[PDB]
RNA sequence: UCGCUACUACCGAUUGGAUGGUUUAGUGAGGCCCUCGGAUCGGCCCGCCGGGGUCCCUGGCGGAGCGCUGA
RNA sequence: GCUGCAGUUAAAAAGCUCGUAGUUGGAUCUUGUGGAGGGUUCCCCGCCCCUUGCCUCUCGGCGCCGGCCCGAAGCGUUUACUUUGAAAAAAUUAGAGUGUUCAAAGCAGGCCCGAGCCGCCUGGAUACCGCAGCUAGGAAUAAUGGAAUAGGACCGCGGUUCUAUUUUGUUGG
RNA sequence: UACCUGGUUGAUCCUGCCAGUAGCAUAUGCUUGUCUCAAAGAUUAAGCCAUGCAUGUCUAAGUACGCACGGCCGGUACAGUGAAACUGCGAAUGGCUCAUUAAAUCAGUUAUGGUUCCUUUGGUCGCUACUUGGAUAACUGUGGUAAUUCUAGAGCUAAUACAUGCCGACGGCGCUGACUCCCUUUGUGUGGGAUGCGUGCAUUUAUCAGAUCAAAACCAACCCGGUCGCGGCUUUGGUGACUCUAGAUAACCUCGGGCCGAUCGCAGCCCUCCGUGGCGGCGACGACCCAUUCGAACGUCUGCCCUAUCAACUUUCGAUGGUAGUCGCCGUGCCUACCAUGGUGACCACGGGUGACGGGGAAUCAGGGUUCGAUUCCGGAGAGGGAGCCUGAGAAACGGCUACCACAUCCAAGGAAGGCAGCAGGCGCGCAAAUUACCCACUC
């Protein structure tokens, strides 16, 4: 919040510039930084916390340098010990045709999760879309979070 | 290994609609690089040797072309494997005859003779719209033609008419409901009907629904629809059978009843 | 090497499963003697074309009228 | 030789993989430019598709922008002072993208003093009056002093730059890739970027 | 159990033998990149002669500095 | 041995009990009269209580002498299942036509006077193409979900803080 | 065609296996008259190879002083056929084999809004000049070595090879502003204006603008209809979505190291015109940039034979992730510095085996299945074993090159040369596989 330059190099959004002319503000002041953000398409909506926020993240869909294309998928949040990335589980049934019967299977995906989502928990349901390769094992990025079709965080009044 | 581009074609690998025999040979003519895709053209050698039968061998085709007799879209072509395709005109001024390439309702190129005043124009589908330096607008067609200063009402998926002596636009048809079209890919290849609905998806493919003269209904991906007339009337003459696609039982019954094929 | 040849062919008869069945031997010889044939293979050809005809009609009789 | 392939290294599970084929030419890599300060030395290489690429070994001069004033000019490069990635790159004076450098202030000072009709880099009267006062004051019929309110009411520079101009050097940041373009080229440090790197420079050695 | 004639496998002294894959420590051909090197080969500056012309063009012989400058 | 085997005595049930993953899991939550095709009541319209369950806009054609109506859209709690579209090399296999002298094959071939026809007609079908992904109907069966530390809703009110900067004749306040 | 029979007993009824019966594809034995098709050194040894062939190429249109052959005579550039040599293009396709290879290859499905692209086809092609420079090959002449498609010294001469460089069509439009004129000394509204600087598309970096919506009331100054307070408004294109496309400003620029023609062949023309100023008909070849076509490369989702006498594995010797950079055609731990402590597994990871190249497919088959697929179509890999690299649009190429390792040929002992898993042919192996033939007529 109050400081974000925790790295050895200065952190800023590309395409935003601050004028060093007409700088007078009197006894008070206003934000020296305007905010860059965009529409993703496909009927998704941009979070309020991306527009009203102050974080820097180049891999963010709403406020960074990525294009959402190809497949849209969903899965269950299962681990989150990395920084700005999480692991999600996908479960399915496989048909074996000699018998007339099914077999249970799973796979894991590592995905990139930006700030603007900040109340996610293990067992939440998440929707993701493809990007260019973002790191060695990461190809997908979080577009929406939900806990519909399931029990509450704490008691039923949540 | 594959260290660069290939330059041969095996005869069992060649496009099915050319109707090549099984036993004369191992190879087929590789179409010359050009305005139409390898799967979607007819090489000039297959038209002169196998369709029109003016030549018995590839050498008799070579010595027809080197005499400068054959014109495609009004230009003389000496290349025997040149990739001719849909809506092109071929003129043979020495025998006094003109042709246009159009699909038969079984999904293959028909021979279709035309009158010399209809051999003066062709129909083109729009692929792209863009702006160049100094703000000049550009157009691109399904057959690689580039046009400067198009009319600002001409949009994506529309059909334009061009005169072949000058290459400039004369008139156009808008893509909208109730206009006549022909199908240029998939299983419905070579059918004709009126556009009746367009269903759209953000990402992936749009789907168009089309209605026949006999009231049948069929659908395809938007990339396979070519518009050929404002409302009910086409801007080009059409081959025998007019795109109606009768079933194998109707085709049996007319073949018995009409006694054609020297019965 | 690639070549302009073709390799399609098939057999036109089948051999019986019981070689020495007395009831089968004299029935086949009575067909040879009445129609003036050369060998048993010349009878086994005609049983095979009839079996293929009946195999097709028994399939079409499953489908709705 | 050197190569940039994905197949020489292990999968998500920690398991090995065996080689699929010999090294291909499209998997190639090449040694680094390691560009120094010094009089121009550039070499060129042929690249995939038959195109050409430019590699700078020595550079003495660059193009820099003072974005606050809409002024850019060709300028001498003096020294390197900070590098976020590795300290051996400043110890050996190597020039790379987002490196922090010192540049000659003179062409910006000459643009400002002739545009605003005011002094900038000056200490005392002995470096104002004896020559070049005729840049500042001349005959100007109906354009003499009050019509320069279009200039004078917006002339004041930031205190952090007025302290740099008196020493004859400005801090700047490299924006081009010198080992790929053949050019060293960028923008003058200002505002909170200038406060950030002045704190980092002082906290390292001072 | 002991004994006669065939045939298959086990244990094991022998610091056995041949072939192949991993790997510690030391050595290292040859190409490519970089910093140097400079055999040899030219041009432009100073005589005389010749063709053209208001001493210069420009062909040739020739010597000093072999300057300056290129490969 | 899924369809489809066997374990008292022929080969074969852990000495006995607990228990995590895996497989399996009880009942329950909207129907009959009327019309068409067809029967002598049930499958399509419209109804006891809801029939696309709601809704009211606005860029955008219809019906008529502005206002009120009827096709998109928000979408119907989420999936499996099932039925239908689209899109997937050829050869091979199945399958239609056709007297290679018959057949295995092949993709051909057939009419007419004489040669004065400067020729004419016609084929090179069609089906199948698991799973996974795309698509539009059906809603039984099987998963899954909502308010108990009360919240749905009314053209319902009130304090307070942030805030786009439209409508005004514009550039500035 | 949804099928059974002999054999344990003195005799009976069962369990259960052995043997019989039919097809298919490898070897092998005995036997053989006619005629239409046609598989054939995969299995063992991706073991070793004598000899011959398997990739070359010219039009009217890049360079013709070869007496080589030739004409009616002559070079008016110079006739005409034209060996050789220089220059251009191709040789990265085709053909052969199946060693390696188990989420790898491959199939169906999707993506470049993360890249490159000879050629074809269509756009685009006006910020000494009536024509420049020197220098080599064929050829002529003299040589060296036991030896090779080894080459050295000397004398000549060309270009679409190599290297220079105008003319024409600057008349741009923005910024400076001596002076000057009008209402108001300045400011502020004007119109002129001497004189300087930059001024095509590509290239590197920085900055600017991108227009549209709901409702009133005061004040400075005015667009405008009018005059000393009211009505009324305007400006590239496109996607589901761009830090897209087009536009404006300040600089850079590659040079020896981006473009804007010092080129070739047919028919001749129209004139302030007698062979002059040009303008022009048909082309041929060439080059920077867009768009096409043929692709290539990297990535998404789902799909695999046997094994626990393989239960835990990976990890600055980069393992999983973050920030900045280098390198590369481009995304990315691809690699480097600093930091964090991650990632996979009983829903079988990690390790080992395979007489394992994958798929379209093949044999047998009531219904359900079992077994096979080196092999003519499609994808991959490799040219004795490993590694490195030149040229080019494209190769980590083997009918290209350099070196080590294993074989091996010639020698005058100094040296030189090599790669049949192409077509025929040979040796070795083994149960096991054809002729050192003819032709570009057909298909390409």
């Amino acid at each position: 919040m109050a400081d974000i330059q925790t790295e050895r190099a200065y952190q800023k959004q590309p395409t935003i510039f601050q004028n060093k002319k007409r700088v007078l503000l009197g006894e008070t002041g206003k934000e020296k930084l305007p905010r860059y953000y965009k529409n993703i398409g496909l009927g998704f909506k941009t979070p309020k916390e991306a527009i009203e926020g102050t974080y820097i993240d180049k891999k963010c869909p709403f406020t960074g340098n990525v294009s959402i294309r190809g497949r849209i998928l969903s899965g269950v949040v299962t681990k989150m010990k990395m920084q700005r990335t999480i692991v999600i589980r996908r479960d399915y049934l496989h048909y074996i045709r000699k018998y007339n019967r099914f077999e249970k299977r799973h796979k894991n995906m590592s995905v990139h999760l930006s700030p603007c989502f900040r109340d996610v928990q293990i067992g939440d349901i998440v929707t993701v879309g493809e990007c260019r390769p973002l790191s060695k094992t990461v190809r997908f990025n979080v577009l929406k979070v939900t806990k519909a079709a399931g029990t509450k965080k704490q008691f039923q009044k949540f | 290994m594959a260290r660069g581009p290939k330059k041969h074609l095996k005869r069992v690998a060649a496009p099915k609609h050319w109707m090549l025999d099984k036993l004369t040979s191992v190879f087929a003519p590789r179409p010359s690089t050009g305005p139409h895709k390898l799967r979607e053209c007819l090489p000039l050698i297959i038209f002169l040797r196998n369709k029109l039968k003016y030549a018995l061998t590839g050498d008799e085709v070579k010595k027809i072309c080197m005499q400068r007799f054959i014109k495609i879209d009004g230009k003389v072509r000496a290349d025997i494997t040149y990739p001719a395709g849909f809506m092109d005109v071929i003129s043979i001024d020495k025998t006094g005859e003109n042709f246009r390439l159009i699909y038969d309702t079984k999904g293959r190129f028909a021979v279709h003779r035309i009158t010399p005043e209809e051999a003066k124009y062709k129909l083109c589908k729009v692929r792209k719209i863009f702006v160049g330096t100094k703000g000049i607008p550009h157009l691109v067609t399904h057959d690689a033609r580039t046009i400067r200063y198009p009319d600002p009402l001409i949009k994506m998926n529309d059909t334009i008419q061009i005169d072949l002596e000058t290459g400039k636009i004369t008139d156009f048809i808008k893509f909208d409901t109730g206009n006549l079209c022909m199908v240029t890919g998939g299983a419905n290849l070579g059918r004709i009907g009126v556009i009746t609905n367009r269903e759209r998806h953000p990402g992936s493919f749009d789907v168009v629904h089309v209605k026949d003269a006999n009231g049948n209904s069929f659908a395809t991906r938007l990339s396979n629809i070519f518009v050929i007339g404002k409302g009910n009337k086409p801007w080009i003459s059409l081959p025998r059978g007019k795109g109606i696609r009768l079933t194998i039982a109707e085709e049996r019954d007319k073949r018995l009843a009409a006694k054609q094929s020297s019965g | 090497m690639p070549v302009a040849r073709s390799w399609v062919c098939r057999k036109t008869y089948v051999t019986p499963r019981r070689p020495f069945e007395k009831s089968r031997l004299d029935q086949e010889l009575k067909l040879i003697g009445e129609y003036g044939l050369r060998n048993k293979r010349e009878v086994w050809r005609v049983k095979f074309t009839l079996a293929k005809i009946r195999k097709a009609a028994r399939e079409l009789l499953t489908l709705d009228e | 030789g050197i190569s940039r392939d994905n197949w020489h290294k292990r999968r998500k599970t920690g398991g090995k993989r065996k080689p699929y084929h010999k090294k291909r030419k499209y998997e190639l890599g090449r040694p680094a430019a390691n560009t120094k300060i010094g009089p121009r030395r550039i070499h060129t290489v042929g690249v995939r598709g038959g195109n050409k690429k430019y590699r700078a070994l020595r550079l003495d001069v660059g193009n820099f922008s003072w974005g606050s004033e809409c002024c850019t000019r060709k300028t001498r490069i003096i020294d390197v002072v900070y590098n976020a990635s590795n300290n051996e790159l400043v110890r050996t004076k190597t020039l790379v993208k987002n490196c922090i450098v010192l540049i000659d202030s003179t062409p910006y000072r000459q643009w400002y003093e002739s545009h605003y009709a005011l002094p900038l880099g000056r200490k005392k009267g002995a470096k104002l009056t004896p020559e070049e006062e005729e840049i500042l004051n001349k005959k100007r019929s109906k354009k003499i002093q009050k019509k320069y309110d279009e200039r004078k009411k917006n002339a004041k520079i930031s205190s952090l730059l007025e302290e740099q101009f008196q020493q004859g050097k400005l801090l700047a940041c490299i924006a081009s890739r010198p080992g790929q373009c053949g050019r060293a080229d960028g923008y003058v440090l200002e505002g909170k970027e200038l406060e950030f790197y002045l704190r980092k420079i002082k906290a390292r050695k001072g």
